[PDB]
Order: C-alpha cells, then structure tokens, then sequence
C-alpha cells in the first residue's frame, strides 16, 4: 500500500484481534492489554460498503433484444448481428476488468490509509511523551496505568500531565 | 520497568485470506472478497417473477398460424415465450418470407388475441382442407386461415374491404398457395395462374404463385407461402385476388410490449428470479454473469470472465 | 494564561463556504465540496439556430416529396442542407406512390445534401410524354412529378422502348424511375396497349427488373391504381440503359451525388436566428458540457446523449464548515 | 481523505478565508493575523482546471447516422437499429458514472495532499523549534514577531538562529 | 566549517534521474517528464503482407465470386483454401456478363468458410443439351463458361420441364451454386429453350426461390446485350434439393462443402512476402506487440484494437528531474 | 505527486546513481559515497511491470468481420454497419486515453510513494540520533563509519549504542 503502513513498517496482522478491524494492543504495570480502535473499522467498512451498495443487486430490466445464435447460414445481417454483440461483450468484459482492478488497488490503498491515520492520530497525542520504536510501537516514557491507556484510545490524553515525567526518562 | 510503557498499534488478519487482482499485482490475498460473477444457473427457468409459455412442441408462428396440434394456445399471452428444439410443424408445408422479422414482431408484441371478422368471399369454396393437417382424424387447415377455392366452374375476381376503425395497429396474416402442377391450379382455381394484392394507402405487396413440384412434405409437393400486412387507425385494407388466395379470417392486436421469445429445453418449475437465460434462470445479485449471453429481465451483465473478485476487506498479512 | 513572549502559534488550515454543494465519489454516495459544475446539458433552446449550419425547413414536404417534385413542393427545386428538417404536419398531394426501401433512399438523399437536378435529353420514340392526373394539381390544371415523366402509348402502340445514357461524368449520378401499376385491366391495355408491362433498367453491372400488378387498391386522390418508385446509381465511366414495353414512369434527368456531412431530423420545433452546433428534435442545444439528455437524435458538434440528468464535478476542496 | 488532513486532524475550513484556498492563521506578541499560501493554492487549482480543460467544449462533429425513432413495426432491421443505440448509451452512460466518480474521488484526495504537504513543508522549515500541537497547529517555542512569520510562509525561516533559544524554552 | 566534523554524518536520501526523459500524459497534467516510457500504438506497419503465420492466398487479376463461378482466367484457384483470401482492385471479371443479388452475403459465406472445395454430383439432365458455351467466356482459344455452371439449352425442339432431385446424406451445409439466362430478345429465348419465357425453382422441404427471366437488353459486355443472375441455396444435413426448370436454368454442376472456418477475405493492393506476424491490415502486416493501432479499422488476426489517437505513451518511469 | 517527495523535498534527481532508482548519498569521517536501494527499487520496478504485462501481447484474435469500406451507395444496411464501426471505435478510444492517463498518474504517485517510504524507514530506524535537514538529508549526531551505514542501509542500525553521544551534540 502506498503509505507503507500495512504489509510495511507494521509487519503482520493480528488473528487475535477480533472485535476490530483496527486496534492496540499494550503493556504497562497492569499487564498487557488488547482493544479494538470502532471508528477506524467503521470508517474502512462504511468505504468498502459504499462500493459495494455501487453494484450489488443494481442489475438492469432489458426484454426484447436481438437473437445471437443462429440455426441457418445468412452472411451479411447475420454478420453485423454477431459483430454487434461479440463488441458489447468486449466493452463490457474490458470494463468489468477495469472496475474490479481499480476498486481493489484503491481498498488496499484506503485501509493502509486508516491504519497510519490513526498511528498519526496517536502520536501527535503523545507530543513529547513518546518515540516511535518502529514496527508501529510507541515507547512511551512514563507509568501509563490501564485508565491513562484508556485515555489514549478514546482521544483525551493529556500530554501536559507526564510532560516533566517523561522528557526525564528520554533525556537526558 | 514500571516507568515506561508500550502501545502498538495494528490491524487484524485471517487463517484463511482470499486473493483478488488490483493494479499493480496479478495476485495479493486480502482478508474477505466478493464474487461479482454469476457463472451458475438455477437448472431450471422460474415462472412466478414474469409469465413464462412454455411452446412444448409448438413454434410461435405455427402457434399463430393454428397449427391443429397448437390449438392449446389460441389466445395464449406471454412475458416470454419458451420454444423448444423439439418443436415441428405438423400441418400443411408453408414458408414465410422475413421468418425472423414476424417472429420477432408476435414475440415483441407478446399476445396471440385473434379477433374474427365478417369477410364476404362472393363465389368462392372456404375452409378448404387437406391430409397434411390433420385435425381429429379430419382433413383440416390452419385455423387462422381461410383457404379459399372454386365454386361450380368460376373462381370470381375477389374485390374485398376492412378498415380499421380502433385506436391499435392491426396485423393480418395471409398467404399464397402455390401448387404442384397445372392439372391442379386448374381444378381448384380456374384461372391458369394466381395474382394476389394486398393493399393499403400506404403500402402494397402483390405475390405471383409458382407452380411446379417442391419436395414431398406430409403429402404434399406443394407449398403455401406467408405474408403479413400491418394497418394502422383510419387506414383500411383491401384484398384482390383472381386465384390461389390462402385468406385471413380475422386480426391480431399489436401491443407496445415488453415481450419476447427464447429457445431453451430446460424445465419450468416454480421458483423466483428476475433473469432468464436458456440455461435456466440465474440470480441477479451480482453486477456480472457468465451463463449465456441470451437473457431477459433484469439481468447482470454478460462478460467473458467466469470470475472477478472484488476485495471487501484490507491486506492480509499473516503471523506465524 | 498570557501567551509568552519567547512563544508564538503558527496554525494551518484551508477555506470553507456557506453554500457547499453534493458530489458523489468512490467512497461517499454524496459529500460537500466548496464547488461543483454541472457536465450533464438536459436543457434546450426550444427552438432550432439556422447561423452555423444550413438549416432548411421542410414545412409541408418531405424529403421524398421535395426530390420528385411533388407540386405544392416546387419552391424545393435545386436546394440543398446541411440539415433538411421534415414537419410531422408534412402531407403528399400527388399520385399515390410506395418506395421498396424508402428508408434507404431518403437516408441516400439527406446524406449527399442537395437536389440539383439536371435534365437530359432522353428520346422516347413511339410514345406520348408527360402523363398528368387529377389526383396531382399544379395550379389549377392535372400535372405530375416533376422529375419524372410518365409515359403511355401513341395511336396503335407502345413499341419496346430501349434508350441509353452514359455517365462520361466524373461523379455518381443517381436516376429516380417508376413504374406505374393500373386499377383494372381495361386501364392497362388502353394505357400501354401490351396486356402486361415490363421495365428492366440496367448498368454494366446492375440490373432491376419490375412487372406491374393490377387490381384495385385503397382510394386515394381519386386513384385506385398507383405508382412504385424505384432509383439506380451510375457510376463514372459506366452507362444507364432502360427497356420499356409499358408502364415506364421515366426519368428527365440526374441528380448530383457528393459525399457530404449533410443529413435531415424529424422535429416540429420552430427555427430563428441564433447561434448553435448541436441540434436536436428538442432544439438546439449548448455544447459547452460533454454529455446531454436531451436526445438520442443529435447532429453538429454535440455532448454525448446518456441516460443520467445530472452529474456534478467537484471544483474545488471538501467543504468543512465552522461551529 | 486518504491523509487525514482535511475533515480530519485539522477541525475544520476556515469561512473568514477568502484570498486563498489554503493558508496560515497566527498569534505572537504582536497580535493576530491571517495569511493565504499563494503556491499550493495555485496547485490545488492548476490540477482542477486541467480536469476541467479535458471536459468541458470538447465535443465531437457527428453528422448523418441512423434512425433511432421509428413510426412503423418492421421487426429484424429495426431491432438491430435499436440494440445498437441501446448498447451505445449503456455504455456511454457507464463510462460518464465511472469517470465523475473517479476525478471527484481524485480532487478530494489531491486537495487534502497540498494541505498535508503544506503543513510538512512547514514541519520541516521550523525544525526543533517547534512542535505540533494537534489541529493543524504549532507552538513555537522562541519571540517570533510578523517578521518572523512572514520568514516561514516565503520560506526563508533559518531554524539555527532561534535554536538555541528554541531547544531551552521547550526542555526547561 | 570547511572541513567537516569527524563526529558527525549526512545521509541524502534521492530518486535517480536521466539527462533524456520523455513526456507523458495524466489526469493532473497534458505533459509532464518521466525518466521512461513505452509507446503503446502502433502506426507503422511492415508495407507488405506477412504469408508465414497464417494461410494468405493472391487472388491476383481474380476475385473471390470469379474464382467460386469457375471464370476461366480464375481456373488455378479451383480446390483452394485459405486463411485470409486478398482482393486485388485490379481484378476483372472475363466470362459471361452476370449479376448476383446480395453478391455482398455470398462472398462473406464463401470467405468465411475459407475453401472453393468443390464436389460433383450425378445431375441426370433428361431431353436437353449441356455444357452451352459463349464467345464472351474463353477457355484457351475456345468459347466456353464458367467451370461450376452448366448452361443447359433445348433438344431438337423441346426443353421440357426438367425437375431433378439431389439429397444431402452428408453431415455438413451444402452450397449450391445456380442461375438463371436473362436473354437479349425472344428471338434468342425460343432460339435456345423452346419456351416463350421459361422459368427456374429451386426449393428444399423449408425454402424455396422462384426466378422468371426478363428478356431485353442491358449494356453490351463482352459481345453480350443479355446477363446470368447467380442465386444459391444451401441444403442442411437430412434435406433435399430440387429443381425444376422449363427455361432459362444455368444448373449447378455439384456442390460447395461449407465450414465454421475462422477464415475471411480482405481488399488490398499490397505485395504479399515471407515474414511472420499474426496481425493483417490493408497497409500491411503490422506488429502486435503493442494493445491499440492507428493503422487501420480493417484487421485480421491476433490484432491490436484501433483508436483514433497515434500515440499514447505509457510511462514505465518516475518524475524525472535533472540535476 | 501527492507525497510531496518527489518534485518536492527532494529537490531534484541524480543522474549518477545508475544502478538504483532509490537511494542513499552519505558524507563522513571515512569520506563520500553512494549506494542504492534494491528493495525500493525493485518494488517500483516490478508494479510498473504489472501494469506493462496487463497491456502486451494481450490482443485478441478477431477473424471474419463485417465490411468497413464501401465501393457502392446503398442506404440504410450500409449506414448502420458504418454507425457500428464508428460507435465501436469512438469507446475504444476513450478507454485509451483514460486507460494511459490513470497509469501514468498511478505510477507517477506510487514511485512518489516509495521514495516518501525509503525516508520514513529510515527516519525511524535513526530515533533521536538524527534531525531531518530538509532536502532528504540527515544530520547523523555521532560518528558513523561506512560500516555504521551500511547498518542504516541493510535495516540493522541499532541506536541505543550510540544515543547517549548523539543527544549530546545535538544540546
Ligand atoms: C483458504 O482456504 C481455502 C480452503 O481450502 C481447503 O479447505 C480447508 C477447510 C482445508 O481443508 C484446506 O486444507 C483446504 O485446502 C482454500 O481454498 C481453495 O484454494 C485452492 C487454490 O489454492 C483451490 O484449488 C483449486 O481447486 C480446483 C478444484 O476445486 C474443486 O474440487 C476440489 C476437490 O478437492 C474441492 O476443493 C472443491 O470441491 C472444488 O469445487 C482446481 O480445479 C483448481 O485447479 C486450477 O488451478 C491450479 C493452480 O491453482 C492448477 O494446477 C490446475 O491445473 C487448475 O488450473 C485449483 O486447484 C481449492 O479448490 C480451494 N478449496 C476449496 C474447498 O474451495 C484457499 O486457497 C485458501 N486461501 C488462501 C489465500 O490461502
Ligand atoms: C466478506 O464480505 C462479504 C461482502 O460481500 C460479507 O457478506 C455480507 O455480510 C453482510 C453482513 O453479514 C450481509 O448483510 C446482510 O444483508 C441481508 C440481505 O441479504 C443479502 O445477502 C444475501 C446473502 O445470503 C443475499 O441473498 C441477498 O441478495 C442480499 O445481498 C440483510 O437481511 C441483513 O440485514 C439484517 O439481517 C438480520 C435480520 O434482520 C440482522 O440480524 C442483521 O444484523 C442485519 O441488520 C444484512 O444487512 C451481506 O448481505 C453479505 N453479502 C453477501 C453477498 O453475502 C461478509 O460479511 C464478509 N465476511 C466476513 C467473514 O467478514
Ligand atoms: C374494389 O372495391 C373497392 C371497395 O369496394 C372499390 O373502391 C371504392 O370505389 C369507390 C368509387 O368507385 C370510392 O368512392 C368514392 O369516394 C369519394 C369520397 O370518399 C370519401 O368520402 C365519402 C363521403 O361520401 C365516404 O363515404 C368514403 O368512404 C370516403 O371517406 C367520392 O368523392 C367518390 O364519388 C364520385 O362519384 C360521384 C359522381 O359520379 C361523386 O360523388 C364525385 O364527384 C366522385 O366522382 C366515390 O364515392 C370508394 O372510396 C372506394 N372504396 C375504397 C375502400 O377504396 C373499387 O371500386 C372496387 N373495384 C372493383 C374493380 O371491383
Ligand atoms: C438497345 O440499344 C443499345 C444501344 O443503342 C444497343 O446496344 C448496342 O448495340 C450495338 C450493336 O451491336 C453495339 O455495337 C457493338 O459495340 C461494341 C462497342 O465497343 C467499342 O466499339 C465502339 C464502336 O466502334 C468504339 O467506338 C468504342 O470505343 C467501344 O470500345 C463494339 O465492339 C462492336 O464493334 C463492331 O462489331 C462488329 C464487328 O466485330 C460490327 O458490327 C462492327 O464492325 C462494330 O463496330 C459493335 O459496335 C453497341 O456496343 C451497343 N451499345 C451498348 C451501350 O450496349 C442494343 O442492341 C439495342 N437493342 C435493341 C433491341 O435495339
Ligand atoms: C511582551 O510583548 C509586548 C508587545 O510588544 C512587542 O513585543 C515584544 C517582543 C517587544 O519586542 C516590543 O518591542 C514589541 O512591540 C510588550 O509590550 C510593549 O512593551 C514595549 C516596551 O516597553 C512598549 O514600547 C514602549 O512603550 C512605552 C510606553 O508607551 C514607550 O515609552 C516606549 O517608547 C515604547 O514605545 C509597548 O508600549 C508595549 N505595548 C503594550 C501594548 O503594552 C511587553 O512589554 C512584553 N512583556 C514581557 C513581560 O515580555
Ligand atoms: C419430380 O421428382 C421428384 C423426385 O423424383 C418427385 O417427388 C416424389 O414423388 C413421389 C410420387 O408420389 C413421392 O412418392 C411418395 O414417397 C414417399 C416417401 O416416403 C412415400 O411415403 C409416399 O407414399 C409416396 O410414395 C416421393 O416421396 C417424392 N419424393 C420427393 C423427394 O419429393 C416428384 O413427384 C416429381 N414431380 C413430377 C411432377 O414428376
Ligand atoms: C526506455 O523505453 C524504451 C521504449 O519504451 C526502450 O527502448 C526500446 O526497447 C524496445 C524493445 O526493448 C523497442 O521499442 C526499441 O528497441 C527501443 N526504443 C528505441 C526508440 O530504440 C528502452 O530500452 C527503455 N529503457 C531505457 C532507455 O533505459
Ligand atoms: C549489515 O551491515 C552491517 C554493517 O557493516 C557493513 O555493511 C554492509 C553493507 C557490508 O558491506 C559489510 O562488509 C560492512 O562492514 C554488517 O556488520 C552486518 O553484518 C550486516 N547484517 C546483515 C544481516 O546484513
Ligand atoms: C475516556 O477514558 C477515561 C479514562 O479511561 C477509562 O475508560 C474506560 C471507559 C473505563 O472503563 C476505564 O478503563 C478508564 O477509567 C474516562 O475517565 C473518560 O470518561 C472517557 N471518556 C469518554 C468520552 O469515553
Ligand atoms: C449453457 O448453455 C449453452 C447452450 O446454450 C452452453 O453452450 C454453455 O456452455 C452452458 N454454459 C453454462 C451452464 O455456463
Ligand atoms: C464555482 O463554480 C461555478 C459553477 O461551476 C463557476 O461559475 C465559478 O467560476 C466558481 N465560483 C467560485 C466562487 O468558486
Ligand atoms: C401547408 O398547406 C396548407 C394548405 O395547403 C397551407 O394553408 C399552409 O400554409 C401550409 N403550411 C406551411 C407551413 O407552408
Ligand atoms: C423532448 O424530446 C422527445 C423525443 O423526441 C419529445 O417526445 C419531447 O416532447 C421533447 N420535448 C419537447 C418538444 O418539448
Ligand atoms: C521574505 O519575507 C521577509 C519578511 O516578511 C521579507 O523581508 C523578504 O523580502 C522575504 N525574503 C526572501 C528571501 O524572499
Ligand atoms: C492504409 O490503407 C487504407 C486502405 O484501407 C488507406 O485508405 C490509407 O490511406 C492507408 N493508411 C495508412 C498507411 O495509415
């Protein structure tokens, strides 16, 4: 994908994580910890659904047409009645190759999407309290009890609060 | 340490991943796919979402004409009117010049209501009949038809009239006998050769018979040949024949219509779906079909792939 | 509370509008943008500009009507169009006729985009020239096509005409002939004198026979018998031939043929002065936008007809209002 | 969007901002102020019109065609008159769906790119003198007055002259 | 600080980058430099014919119809085959002059079926003369007709009314090729067929086709005022031909075995040669390498699809910029 | 392209580096050098030809057509075999120029893609060793032989070992 976030700088899926399309997981002095990030699922699985609502059961009423087998042999109009449809088929299955190859390259695009966005969103709310250990992990530089984890995932964090605490822990 | 902490971030995966086609990769496996493919007919055609006919052994012109063994079929209306392979003609020898155009206007049109009217035949034998179309065990004819032949010794000069005073297009079906030899155009019409016109203000089709012997046919070296005249509100027909005029007894009403004719030989049964191809009917979920390229009614699209596999979830990277 | 001094704060950002407007894209059915442009036309003039294109208004002739030389038509003669437009109020008011493939030759017509006609010299000896009728008033006396010249017997016959008219032109001229069909046999043989009539007309390499057929046909004009149109076209270096021995409706010339962008449309809209390259049976249309829904009909410079009536390009970002 | 800049870590547009479509707001010593980045603005709507140039009075000379309405029922020719014009508009129809669709999906996608790249461009210029603070927003930790702003928006702000100032009102 | 640290490091990161670059189009530009790309039209083809892929015959002064009919000058093409079949436009015809309805659909069947194997057949001919020649028609220095075409003319004083039979045992479409003598006056039609006006009708149990001549004269070809017209008939498998003729019959010797070929016939006037490619234009053979062409609508083969643009070039590189 | 890295903070290309499309210049103690990057390279490389290999020798065998010239004048069977071949050409058409134009920007992006990823691995690989100049360029704040960057480049840069001497030099 073209932000290098999935099948990238984060290396596997998790299996475990069920409940979530996206999600963190962590440790601290309580243990680790494994929670599901809804809005990210929710903003990957709305996208897909909406290509999704673009062409299933979106069929269209056609009834009397022109016939495309033939018992007897004709030349001219038969020829032009074949043609006619062989070149149908021909716009249709190119366009139907189109569609799916680009739907699919952009689903792999927007779900690599969702998942540095949100690796983004939680760095920008750890300013200073933090550095990226690679592989799409924070090191975070203070006691981070479950409640303060809790406040990250749900976006309240305040960096203010650990700023002396940790800034002494990373440097120096 | 009690002083630190970590938070790792991530995505889900699946044991069991699916690969589809993007861009830049011929394959990539992907968590869950979707199949936007219809390759799977239902074995049968479905009968309760539109009105399917089922001809049996009967094409829709001879159903038309009143082939006596189509005679379930009188008045017979359809959304789409199955033919079989199996179906053959089983009355007098006739063709139809423009076959596919009549068919395809009675398919389009899609009823056979026939409406008799009173045509005077001064001097003239009607309801003529023969061995090739049995009826009962009974010499017989087209039932649409009125074969028309000498009364005494004299086949008078045939001068007639009908206008169409509806709000519909009405479509006569006529025809021409030609005969297998002189002694016979003789015996039945008199005159040594036929001449039939018949016209409108618009348009006019005159047809010469052509005796002589065509191969052996149910009795017959004969043949009756087939013709169509539409006439429109406030035209009028006329018909002028001095022999050999194989006359119509009545009308079919022409409808604006959503109808049409297949060929398949696959069973009717009742299910539901709003697609029918010759492979029976197929499901109409998905946005693509490759069953047949015949269909009617709310179909996928025919293509040439069997499968394309549209990505319903992210990139799916394994753990261990 | 008081912004330091030693600090400052620097945000980025991007605009927004009160009148945001929907567009669809991949992943949202609708989404605001700041601006769109509407690339669907489903908008007509309501009326046909005859500035860019030659426009030619049919009024009460067709086409067909124009090329023979209907009477009530003659105002027609040597014209010519980028576009000829026939009137559904548009009525004959000759001799019955029919045309096997009409279709074709009104196409063949409209399409080179002129009737300069030019006669020639055709010599038809044993027989009387210029047949007229009732059922085909010029002024107030019997008349004919105009470009056709219907003929019938002199005294005791009507001997087996055979004349012959090269094309030493370099262009494909194109003769406009019939053949007459009589309401009863009477009729024929006082007409013709042959019982029967034949009309063969042929090329080096063509060749179109036609028997007439009598018998009564519908009242129409006063007639019962009627006339059947047939056409042929010679080529440069070739030579037209006719064989007549009754009821040969002739030809008194040719018609200039040219491969030309020029075509007709059936519309019953009215035609004024203003300025269009696309016109439709709705009217003249703008081609400002790549596709329309006005019509399936179309000629000039015109968007494509598709079935949706309204398609709104975003111009500009994602519309995110404040409070 | 793909980057999560527009209707995403940053808020929401700016209504008040009329000269530009993309730009900075601040606040030193000196007050409040408000100014349109020229370049990425300029950007963002070169690739607009070249869509636009691509589309709009680009239309093609047809002449004489075929028939496409019909008075009378003639059945086989007719038929094939009508699927082939049936056929032309489904797939013309098609092809207009799909291509709004894409560009739309592209111009969202392009435009929050020049506000993500803005904001990089600015990333980089301010160094470690600076920090994001969520929102699209910087503090900056060192007296910069309209001078000083003005150096960053034409892209002349020299992070080594306020560094050391810089690096001591942050981690101190 | 000129000289550099030795406790510290720079590290660049960068893309490469060519003095040659090329331009390409996108959605957000008409032009703009990549380091590479691939041209993906091709239009230019190879000025001539390749004969090595597929199966090319030169039809030389010949046409196919001619070739079929069996006209003398056409006589080393009998029991041919081909992939694709070349119309010279220098072709001639040299045999009795003729006319053949719908001659446009017989060629496409003939083509498409891709042989001229034909097979006779046991024509018992009662009371009549066979294998009638014309002065028009020379084989070596002697009168003749076309290979395929018996022209069959009176016994003494009768040509009565033939009705031959011919069924089909076999498992394929029998073609059969037939025809009708329009003759020049009734002098000649009773001089060959006894007949004041003969007539011709081929049938089967499903079809059946009438022809009546037309006596009269057409223009001179050849030494001939009077014309053959070619109509057939194809017999399916179980079905069976008569015919049955008292004048004017021009009779089939036999019969053409039909195929579901995936053969065809093409006009061009260029020199067919050894070489090798799977893709056939008018202009030439072209390559097939690339997916679209500008050369020509007229293809046959394994053929890139024809647009109307002359370039598209695809880029196979980054953005480049030089250093 | 929509990263901003090519044609934007990367200045420009180099035409030196001949057997990479991605890669590292690097100054230090032990002097000047180049190496590209494979893996970067290659990724680019091999898309493209997904792309190129989806478009050659993928045409279709296509044998007895309908007629596209004519020598005669004939109406209407003639005006609908010429609308068939016009209507049929004019899609073709436009599913080539909009087939090259989505590529082409496709693959403009995506190498912008990979150079932004080349950068970002290596800014996270360096952790507080190094400040991003502006350019694509690294400040490193310790000594760093070739053999220290051939580790950046073959991904094993550890930067514990030299954190304490680099937070040093850079307050
Ligand atoms: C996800 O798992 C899928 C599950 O498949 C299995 O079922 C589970 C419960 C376990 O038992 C597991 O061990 C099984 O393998 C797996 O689905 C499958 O994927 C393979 C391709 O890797 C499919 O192979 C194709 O099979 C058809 C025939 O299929 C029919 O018959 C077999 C009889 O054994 C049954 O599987 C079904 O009844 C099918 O209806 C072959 O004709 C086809 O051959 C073509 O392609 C190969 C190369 O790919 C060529 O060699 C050939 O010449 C042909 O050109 C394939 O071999 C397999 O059918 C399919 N299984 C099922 C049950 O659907 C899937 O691969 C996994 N996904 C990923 C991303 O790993
Ligand atoms: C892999 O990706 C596929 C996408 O194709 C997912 O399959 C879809 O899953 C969703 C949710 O499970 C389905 O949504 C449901 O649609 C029903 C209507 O029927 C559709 O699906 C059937 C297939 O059996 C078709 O026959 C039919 O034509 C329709 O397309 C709705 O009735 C459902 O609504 C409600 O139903 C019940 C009862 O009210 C509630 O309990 C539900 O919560 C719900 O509100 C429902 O919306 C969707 O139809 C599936 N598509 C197909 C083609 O099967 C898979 O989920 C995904 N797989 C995995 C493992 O993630
Ligand atoms: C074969 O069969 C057809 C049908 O039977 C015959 O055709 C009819 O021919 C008669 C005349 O022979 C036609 O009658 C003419 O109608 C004209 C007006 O028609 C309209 O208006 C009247 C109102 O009165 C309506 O009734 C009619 O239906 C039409 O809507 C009149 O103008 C004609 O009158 C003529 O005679 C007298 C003077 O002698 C005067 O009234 C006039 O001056 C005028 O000269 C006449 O009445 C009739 O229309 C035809 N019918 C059809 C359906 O075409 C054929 O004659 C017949 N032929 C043979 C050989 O058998
Ligand atoms: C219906 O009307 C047509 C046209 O009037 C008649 O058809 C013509 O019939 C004559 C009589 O046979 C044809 O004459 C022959 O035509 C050939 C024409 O080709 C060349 O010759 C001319 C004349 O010298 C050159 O100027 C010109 O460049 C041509 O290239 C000639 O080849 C014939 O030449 C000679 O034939 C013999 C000797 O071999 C002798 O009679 C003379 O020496 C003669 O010159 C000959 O002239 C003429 O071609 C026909 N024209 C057309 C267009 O067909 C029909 O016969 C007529 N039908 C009836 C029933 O009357
Ligand atoms: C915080 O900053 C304010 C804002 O003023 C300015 O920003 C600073 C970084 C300085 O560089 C200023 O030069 C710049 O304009 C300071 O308020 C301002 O203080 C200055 C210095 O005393 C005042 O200028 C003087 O005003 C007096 C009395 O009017 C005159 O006698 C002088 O000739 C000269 O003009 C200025 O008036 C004053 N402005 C206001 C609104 O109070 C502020 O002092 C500073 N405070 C701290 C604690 O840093
Ligand atoms: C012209 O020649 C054909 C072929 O010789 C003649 O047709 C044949 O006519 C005979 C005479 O009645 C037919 O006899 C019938 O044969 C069928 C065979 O199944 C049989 O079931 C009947 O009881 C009857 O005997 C024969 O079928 C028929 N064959 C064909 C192909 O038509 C024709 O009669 C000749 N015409 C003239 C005027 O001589
Ligand atoms: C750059 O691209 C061109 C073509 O897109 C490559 O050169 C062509 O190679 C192919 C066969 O490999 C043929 O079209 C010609 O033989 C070559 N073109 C010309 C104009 O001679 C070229 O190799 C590519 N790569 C580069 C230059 O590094
Ligand atoms: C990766 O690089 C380490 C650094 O030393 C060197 O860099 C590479 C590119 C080679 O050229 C070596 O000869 C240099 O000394 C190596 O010490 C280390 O072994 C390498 N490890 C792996 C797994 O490649
Ligand atoms: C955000 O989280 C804060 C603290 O984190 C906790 O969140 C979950 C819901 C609890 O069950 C405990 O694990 C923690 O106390 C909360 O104080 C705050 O109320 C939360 N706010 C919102 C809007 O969710
Ligand atoms: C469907 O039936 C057709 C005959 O109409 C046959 O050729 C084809 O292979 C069948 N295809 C299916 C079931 O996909
Ligand atoms: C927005 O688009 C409209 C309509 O497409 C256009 O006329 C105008 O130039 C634009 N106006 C503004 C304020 O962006
Ligand atoms: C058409 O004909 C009628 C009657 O002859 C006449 O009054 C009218 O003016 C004509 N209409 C036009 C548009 O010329
Ligand atoms: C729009 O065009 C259609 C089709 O020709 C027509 O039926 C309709 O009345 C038109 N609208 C007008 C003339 O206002
Ligand atoms: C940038 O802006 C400053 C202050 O606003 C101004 O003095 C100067 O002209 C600009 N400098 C350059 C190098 O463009
Ligand atoms: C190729 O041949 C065609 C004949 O079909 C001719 O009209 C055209 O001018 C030529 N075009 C080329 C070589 O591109």
């Amino acid at each position: 994908g073209i932000f290098g976030a999935i099948a990238g700088f984060i290396e596997n899926g998790w299996e475990g994580m069920v409940d979530g399309w996206y999600g963190f997981r962590y440790q601290n002095s309580e243990g680790t910890g494994q929670a599901a990030d809804l809005k990210s699922t929710q903003t990957a699985i709305d996208q897909i659904n909406e290509k999704l609502n673009r062409v299933i059961e979106r069929t269209n009423e056609k009834f009397h047409q022109i016939e495309k087998e033939f018992s007897e042999v004709e030349g001219r109009i038969q020829d032009l009645e074949k043609y006619v449809e062989d070149t149908k088929i021909d716009l249709w299955s190119y366009n139907a190759e189109l569609l799916v190859a680009l739907e699919n390259q952009h689903t792999i695009d927007l779900t690599d999407a969702e998942m540095n966005k949100l690796f983004e969103k939680t760095r920008r709310q750890l300013r200073e309290n933090a550095e990226d250990m690679g592989g799409g992990c924070f090191k975070i530089y203070h006691k981070c009890d479950n409640a303060c984890i809790g406040s990250i995932r749900n976006g309240t964090y305040d960096h203010y609060i650990y700023r002396d605490e940790a800034l002494n822990n990373r440097f120096q | 340490n009690n002083n630190t902490a970590t938070l790792c971030l991530g995505h889900h995966a699946v044991a069991n991943g699916t690969l589809v086609k993007t861009i830049t990769d011929d394959q990539i496996e992907v968590t869950n796919a979707t199949e936007l493919v219809q390759s799977i007919s239902m074995g049968k055609i479905c009968n309760n979402s539109y009105r399917i006919l089922d001809g049996r052994n009967c094409t829709l012109i001879d159903a038309m004409l009143g082939d006596p063994h189509c005679d379930v079929f009188q008045y017979e209306n359809w959304d789409l009117f199955i033919e079989r392979s199996s179906a053959f003609s089983n009355c007098y020898p006739y063709d139809i010049p423009d076959y596919a155009s009549l068919r395809s206007i009675v398919a389009s049109s899609g009823t056979l209501e026939f409406t008799a009217e009173g045509f005077t035949w001064t001097g003239v034998t009607q309801n003529g009949r023969s061995g090739a179309c049995k009826r009962g065990s009974a010499d017989s004819f087209f039932s649409r038809l009125n074969w028309l032949t000498k009364s005494g010794n004299s086949y008078p000069t045939l001068n007639v009239t009908m206008p169409n005073n509806k709000n519909f297009d009405k479509l006569y079906i006529w025809g021409i006998h030609h005969p297998s030899s002189n002694q016979e155009q003789t015996k039945l019409y008199i005159q040594e050769s036929g001449r039939v016109t018949v016209s409108t203000k618009r348009s006019q089709q005159t047809i010469i018979p052509n005796i002589g012997s065509r191969p052996w046919v149910r009795g017959q070296s004969g043949r009756i040949s087939i013709y169509w005249t539409i006439v429109k509100p406030g035209d009028i027909l006329m018909i002028n024949s001095n022999g050999n005029l194989v006359a119509p007894r009545g009308y079919f009403k022409l409808k604006t219509g959503k109808s049409s004719v297949m060929r398949s030989d696959v069973p009717i049964d009742i299910c539901v779906s709003e697609c029918i191809t010759p492979n029976g009917s197929i499901s109409n979920e998905k946005p693509f079909q490759n069953v047949n390229k015949v269909t009617y009614g709310k179909c996928p699209k025919y293509i040439r792939q069997n499968t394309l596999k549209l990505a319903t979830g992210m990139r799916n990277v394994p753990e261990k």
